[PDB]
């Protein structure tokens, strides 16, 4: 049958505008600029966002636009040779649908201990706490071997953090219930129900927002603010000669415009054909870059803060790794009027950012899943029973990344499962394939029958020179002048777990020579034939 | 200076056939979709029929639907118009425009051919 | 086909005045697709307005374009002798292509 239209133009902004604008950009680009010292990160996310993420953006919205399908049977018209593209980004995105939803378990858990009266990072006179846990307030009056109150919540008491990812310890109860109940809301909406209509238009597409403006006003006006934007704006150049700067910045802008994972294309693919996709998908990625701007502008000023009432140094201040949102910004709720209230509000955000981004990378997944098996998975008794066994595999596999070494893990999928070389490989092999093997004129003069115009030359030179050099360069340099992968700056991990992260990494990778293998094993004749059937779309 | 030069125009039998011959210059003709664009002796236009910068997307009006057929040479820069079973309301002063860009219009045209059924 | 019947064709106008002339759609005009053409005695259409505002390469500044959907409107604020042409409405988002009727500018 058909498969969808988006019933309006502004199904598809809203898609994509709760699709991307996540806790990527308020969680993530906040501890990846913290990690690489802040300034110097700036560079090469700009680099990559003018250059390759927003050319991109509009890259997997027309994939999707054009060829009416979503992911992975989208390559079946732009050279099915490299289908395994699409078959790359749905791995990318299943690694990603486990681990991006057990920050909202952590969210979920700090909403639950956000309804005391009193906050439970506000003090520490806890059973959780080190003795060596003083107050903020009264680090500038006693005599450097101590501990801020919310980092010791964070650590031991949501995370429960052990000694490594060879010790997983036991499985929180509390955290496995909480990640429980965040996929027991995704797979209640997803299409167990129908579509959020209402509510998603005001509440959704401005709350967060709302409130990421109510912390940036918190921050910005907190003493001590001015060293964090400082450290925030003004980069260390020699920063920029370690690789771990560009790949961190790389892999973030497409991480954070969900852009190597099959959904954009899945969006893209509900869109009517003749339908102006440029300029809402430029207005769009404007609104995550200066949202990812916006919210580290607010998160290193209450760093600054933190720094200014501590006495350490900024770049010591928290945590150098995934729980940086979860440990200035609840800083930041001790420091607002009525604090429990916007301790609600503020996880309300980041639940509500992240249900969005939840959503819809699932539905690019079950979009593209389906697409590439219709009438095995039709629109009833079957696409319950796979969504429920794809949420529950999601979610059994999310176990051992919530458990008590759950953040090595957890780590380690960040790093490695759908933000890495991975994300390069992915973007790489897609403006290639675009750029050379079907053509930028080609594809342009696709683009010009139902956008309305050729793509500029920024876009035909972003898909045919940029970004293929600036992938393959990070790729190059990550691995030339490899480091190995550190938690929080003091936590080697073994052999075996980067092998792990490597697996992951390869997992996503490996399926676009793995498919082009396979397609030429398929079809019979010589090489120049098979390869030539291969390329011409269908 | 965009020039589009149109030529092969004369006078045909009705339900003959005549190939017309845009020859454009001063552009990169193989990055902008063309058009034939006719104008009745009542000076009304009337759209023809587009080619894509290509020649991939090729779309014609209703009343030319299965007997005009427009081509490209990108490589020597002439826009085609081939015609068969000419009637007697395809009497007209055919222009090329380039229209490339829907929201810029036909930003060039070209002379006439001052096609003639009698 | 999207028909387009914009207002009767001769109107006589003296030089210096403000004149308008409109364009109707049977079907709906996405209003960046809509552009006028002006094409004088003997020569051929040329760009005058694109996507029903702007102006076209040489298009003084006293000839301005509104409207949306369905109803567009070309003005001219002062008329000098070189307006005295036909203008032509023309959608061009709709894959079957249609312009205007004439809109024959003549003076007094
Ligand atoms: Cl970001
Ligand atoms: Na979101
Ligand atoms: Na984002």
């Amino acid at each position: 049958p058909q498969r969808e239209k988006w019933s309006s133009k502004i199904d598809f902004v809203l898609s994509v505008a709760g699709g991307f604008v996540g806790l990527g950009n308020v969680w993530r680009f906040p501890y990846l600029c913290y990690k690489n010292g802040g300034g110097a990160f700036l560079i090469p996310y700009f680099i990559f966002l003018f250059g390759s993420g927003l050319p991109v953006f509009f890259l997997e919205v027309i994939i999707g636009q054009y060829t009416s399908e979503g992911g992975i049977t989208c390559w079946e018209k732009i050279c099915p040779l490299f289908s395994g593209i699409g078959y790359a980004s749905i791995v990318i995105v299943s690694l990603l649908n486990v681990y991006y939803i057990v920050i909202l378990a952590w969210a979920t858990y700090y909403l639950f201990h956000s309804f005391q009266k009193d906050l439970p990072w506000a003090h520490c006179n806890h059973s959780w706490n080190t003795p060596q846990c003083m107050e903020d307030t009264l680090r500038r009056n006693e005599s450097a071997n101590f501990t801020s109150p919310v980092i010791e919540f964070w650590e031991r008491n949501v995370l429960s953090l052990s000694s490594g990812i060879d010790n997983p310890g036991s499985l929180k109860w509390d955290l496995a219930l909480c990640l429980l109940l965040v996929w027991l809301v995704c797979f209640f909406c997803i299409w167990k129900g129908v579509r959020s209509t209402g509510k998603v238009v005001y509440f959704t597409a401005t709350f967060p927002f709302a409130m990421l403006l109510v912390l940036l006003v918190r921050g910005l006006t907190l003493p001590g603010a001015g060293e964090g934007i400082k450290f925030y704006l003004y980069p260390d150049i020699s920063r920029l000669g370690d690789p771990q700067v560009w790949i961190d910045a790389g892999t973030q802008i497409f991480f954070s415009y969900a852009i190597c994972l099959g959904a954009m294309t899945s969006l893209g693919s509900y869109n009517k054909y003749k339908y102006n996709s440029y300029r809402d998908c430029m207005l769009l990625g404007c609104l995550n870059s200066g949202t990812s701007f916006v919210s580290g502008f607010a998160i290193f000023s209450i760093l600054g803060f933190m720094a200014q009432e501590q006495g350490v140094d900024i770049a010591d201040v928290a945590e150098s790794g995934p729980g940086l949102a979860f440990i200035a910004y609840p800083k930041a709720v001790t420091m607002m009027p009525l604090p429990t209230f916007w301790s609600i509000l503020f996880f309300i955000m980041l639940l509500l950012l992240g249900l969005d981004s939840q959503f819809v990378e699932v539905e690019g997944q079950i979009t593209s899943l389906v697409d590439l098996y219709p009438s095995f998975l039709r629109k009833g008794y079957r696409r319950e029973i796979f969504i429920a066994i794809l949420c529950s595999i999601s979610y059994l596999l999310g176990l051992t990344m919530v458990t008590e070494g759950g953040m090595y893990v957890f780590q380690l999928f960040d790093y490695y499962a759908a933000s890495g070389v991975c994300l390069l490989w992915v973007a790489f092999f897609e403006c290639f394939v675009i750029a050379w093997i079907y053509g930028v004129n080609r594809f342009s003069e696709d683009i010009r029958d139902m956008i309305g115009y050729r793509p500029g030359p920024w876009m035909k030179y972003s898909w045919a020179v940029i970004t293929p050099a600036l992938c393959v360069g990070c790729f190059v340099f990550s691995l030339v002048k490899y480091v190995p992968l550190t938690y929080n700056k003091v936590y080697r991990y073994p052999d075996w777990a980067i092998g792990l992260g490597w697996g992951l990494a390869l997992s996503s990778m490996l399926c676009i020579p793995l498919v082009i293998v396979i397609l030429l094993c398929r079809t019979e004749g010589p090489l120049r034939v098979r390869i030539k059937y291969l390329i011409t779309p269908r | 200076e965009v020039q589009l030069v149109e030529s092969g125009g004369g006078l045909v039998k009705p339900g003959g056939s005549l190939k017309l011959s845009c020859a454009a210059s001063g552009f990169t003709f193989s990055s902008y979709a063309m058009s034939w664009v006719r104008q009745s002796p009542e000076k009304r236009l009337e759209w023809v029929a587009e080619i894509s910068s290509g020649g991939r997307y090729i779309y014609y009006s209703d009343t030319v639907t299965g007997r005009f057929t427009i081509s490209r040479d990108n490589a020597r820069n002439i826009l085609h118009l081939e015609m068969s079973s000419l009637r007697s309301e395809d009497t007209a002063m055919y222009y090329c425009a380039r229209g490339e860009v829907r929201q810029r219009g036909f930003d060039y045209w070209g002379q006439g051919t001052t096609l003639t059924v009698s | 086909e999207n028909v387009l019947t914009q207002s009767p064709a001769i109107m006589s106008t003296s030089p210096g005045e403000k004149v308008t002339m409109t364009c109707r759609a049977s079907s709906s005009v996405g209003s960046s697709y809509l552009h006028w053409y002006q094409q004088k005695s003997g020569a051929s259409p040329k760009l005058w307005i694109y996507s029903t505002s702007n102006l076209a390469s040489g298009v003084p500044a006293r000839f301005s374009g509104s409207g949306s959907g369905t109803s567009y409107s070309l003005t001219i604020s002062s008329v000098e002798a070189e307006d005295a042409a036909t203008y032509y409405c023309q959608q061009f988002s709709g894959y079957p292509l249609t312009f205007g009727s004439g809109t024959k500018l003549e003076m007094k």
